[PDB]
This record gives C-alpha cells, structure tokens and sequence, in this order.
C-alpha cells in the first residue's frame, strides 16, 4: 500500500556523473518490480542473484553506451576499475538518455576519472580532485606535464554511434 | 624553467615560397611543442598541437616534424594571408614557455 | 565551443588595481584550465598564471607571485584576473584561454584553441 519514490530514482531531473554519484536508500518500500521489469523503456535490466520476475541502494550515475557492459561483477576498464567498482546481488537498469542529455554543441556536465593510482574497492568512492603524479617526479602543483589532472570530460551530442549515446544507470543493490 | 629557441627570426619569402622556422629547446621534452600564428591586431591562433597534428582546418599550408629536444615547421606553398607572425610554445612546465618568435616577410 | 568574451580597455593610473574578465561558453567550465597571459606591445608574450576551477587554488609564474590573483566562478563560468598595486610597465594586452587537452593512453597533451580577443591596458 505505500510504494516509495522509485520515481525520483529513475525521473530524476538530473543525474549524477560517474566520479559524484548520486546514493540513495530506499526502506520501507513495496517492492514493486514489475514496474521496471514490464517497462519498455529500459534496455538493460541484468539482474544478478535475483529474478527480475520476483526481485535497497540505488546509485545513479549517466555513463556512455560503450561501457555500460563494466557496470557488472567481474568487469574491468575505465569506468569498472577507476569510476565505480561493482563486487553483487541486485540489478543493474539502464536506458537511453540521448533525448534528455545530448545537448546541442555537446552536454559537458559530465565527468569521468581517467587517471588513478590504484584500482578502486567494491563502491569505493573517490570524489577528489588530487592530481595523479604519473610517476617520473612529484608534480608538486605542476600543470599536466607527464603530470595529470585526473578526470576528463565526457560531451554527450545528437549525432552520435551507439557507443557514445548516453545512459541513465541505476543500481539497485540488495 | 624551459628555454624556447626560436629561430630565424626574420624569414622573408615570396608567394609560393617555402618557409622553414626551428623550434628548439635547452630540455628533451618529447611532444609538447605548439605553434601559433599571430595577425596583426588580433589574439593569437592555433595551427599546429602536439608537435605535428593541425587544428586550424588550414590546408596544408603549415606541417612539421621532430622529437625531443627539437622540432622543423615548414610552410609548404606561403600565401598572402600567412603575412603573420609565428611562436612557439612548449607546454611542458610552469610557467609554459614561450620563444622569442618570429615572422615571415615580403619581398 | 568554449568562446570566450572579454572586457575592453582599462586606464586606471599606477598605484591602483586593474580587474579583467573572460565569460566562457561551450562546457565542462570546471576542468582544463583557464590560462591568462600577456604581451606587450611588441609580442614578449608570457605566462602569467591560471587556474583549474574544479581545485580552485591556481598556479602563477614568479613574476606575479604577490601582485596578480587569479581566480573564477562556476556559477558565472568567468575567468578573472586582478592586477594590484599597477606600474606603467605593466602596459599589455592580456589574455584568456583554457588550456585544452587531448588524452589518450597515458599521455596528454596541452594546447590553446580557444583564446579570447585581448584586452587593452595602460596604465600610464
Ligand atoms: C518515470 O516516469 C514515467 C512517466 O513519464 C512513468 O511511466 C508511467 O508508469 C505508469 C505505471 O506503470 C504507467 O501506467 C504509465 O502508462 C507510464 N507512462 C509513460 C508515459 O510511460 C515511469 O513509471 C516512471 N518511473 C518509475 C521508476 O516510477
Ligand atoms: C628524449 O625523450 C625520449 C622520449 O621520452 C627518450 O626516449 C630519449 O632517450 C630522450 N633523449 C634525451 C637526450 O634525453
């Protein structure tokens, strides 16, 4: 009788950049799944441990499509190794955003880590801005000269291939 | 800091003329060098980044080669609106270093 | 599409402050970083100084170390610069521009493609 905002999750005016997600947690809440499972406007809704059929922390995130697979177990790559590491039991729900983020000259709101010292931990959330020293000398306040600022943005635009179109991902962890 | 040379620095030619201008720095820095031309009256623009790839959509009016320590820009066919000055900057420290620059003059 | 607009000239007299001011379009205002520059009239073209917005605290060449600030406003996605304590010497053009770069593997590489159109000081 009391189903909670999955609607401010999914409906969310603004979604946050891998680098500044957005947690939420959801109690005392239906669980009223058929909602995601039965909609048409999700693509992906790969539910790991769970059927999707009888499935709270949902982290919001836009991503582009070509990494959309690293958000998952077992995944490595930009965004799996240096963004959001994922260990899980859940699903992971995405759709096509490009109507709603790719703006015109380019949507430059969002922000990935390119640059890190170290592989991030299971939700490890690192939100800094302290330069990567590449390696050969501390940096020691030096602009990016085999030095480097550690994220690069990302422009989301209305001409692009499947790989470059945005996505609106939600996990929901149980 | 980084020491830029840049010479000649006076490189009068022709129209349809080839202009060769050296980029030299006192440290190996193995592709940081960018040239820009300067018209007069006016901020200055990006031709060449990162050693050797074009930004400016010119067409192959301006290309260049090297590594390291050096570097050779060479206009391949000079045109009446390239009556401009030129430098270079090496974006390798701070504060990033600029040569003296030069220009290329008329006959 | 980051163009930049600038402020027109100033004559404030020597022994006062000069603040400029670049508004910047296109996007990702936070990052990269906003570069200000000067030549004189006769191009001994130098870097002054600059500042990444998304850390905020700068980095300025030993020559305006005391005598320049540098900072900007997301909110208002400006590059500003201050000059204080003004000498007649100081006469320059000054400029903006936002340190772009290219990233692949990793290797970057800084360049400037969008520079504003230069503002205008004497001092005298
Ligand atoms: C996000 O908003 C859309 C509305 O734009 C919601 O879609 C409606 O959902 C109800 C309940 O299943 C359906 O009866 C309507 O026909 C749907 N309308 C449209 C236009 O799709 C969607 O459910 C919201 N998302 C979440 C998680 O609540
Ligand atoms: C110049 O830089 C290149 C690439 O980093 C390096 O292989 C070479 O040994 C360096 N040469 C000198 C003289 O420092």
């Amino acid at each position: 009788t009391n189903l909670c905002p999955f609607g401010e999750v999914f409906n969310a005016t603004r979604f946050a950049s891998v680098y500044a997600w957005n947690r939420k947690r959801i109690s005392n809440c239906v669980a009223d799944y058929s909602v995601l499972y039965n909609s048409a406007s999700f693509s992906t809704f790969k539910c790991y441990g769970v059927s999707p059929t009888k499935l709270v922390y949902a982290d919001s995130f836009v991503i582009r499509g070509d990494e959309v697979r690293q958000i998952a177990p077992g995944q490595t790559g930009k965004i799996a190794d240096y963004n959001y590491k994922l260990p899980f039991t859940g699903c992971v729900i995405a759709w096509n955003s490009n109507n709603l983020d790719s703006k015109v000259g380019g949507n430059y709101n969002y922000l990935y880590r390119l640059f890190r010292k170290s592989n991030l931990k299971p939700f490890e959330r690192d939100i800094s801005t302290e330069i990567y020293q590449a390696g050969s000398t501390p940096c020691n306040g030096v602009e990016g000269f085999n030095c480097y600022f550690p994220l690069q943005s990302y422009g989301f635009q209305p001409t692009n291939g499947v790989g470059y179109q945005p996505y609106r991902v939600v996990v929901l962890s149980f | 800091d980084i020491q830029m040379t840049q010479s000649p620095s006076s490189l009068s030619a022709s129209v349809g003329d080839r202009v060769t201008i050296t980029c030299r720095a006192s440290q190996n820095i193995s592709s940081y060098l960018n040239w820009y031309q300067q018209e007069a009256g006016k901020a200055p623009k990006l031709l060449i980044y990162a050693a050797s790839s074009l930004q400016s959509g010119v067409p192959s009016r301006f290309s260049g080669s090297g590594s390291g320590t050096d570097f050779t820009l060479t206009i391949s066919s000079l045109q009446p609106e390239d009556f401009a000055t030129y430098y270079c900057q090496q974006s390798y420290s701070t504060p990033r270093t600029f040569g003296q620059g030069t220009k290329v003059d008329i006959k | 599409q980051v163009q930049l607009v600038q402020s027109g000239a100033e004559v404030k007299k020597p022994g006062s402050s000069v603040k400029v001011s670049c508004k910047a379009s296109g996007g990702t205002f936070s990052i990269y970083a906003i570069t200000w520059v000067r030549q004189a009239p006769g191009q001994g073209l130098e870097w002054m100084g600059g500042i990444i917005p998304i850390i905020g605290t700068a980095n300025y060449a030993q020559k305006f170390q005391g005598r320049v600030t540098i900072t900007a406003d997301k909110s208002t996605s400006t590059a500003y610069m201050e000059l204080s304590s003004l000498r007649s010497e100081d006469t320059a053009v000054y400029y903006c521009a936002r340190d772009f770069r290219y990233c692949s593997s990793t290797r970057c590489y800084f360049w400037f493609d969008p520079w504003g159109q230069g503002t205008l000081v004497t001092v005298s």
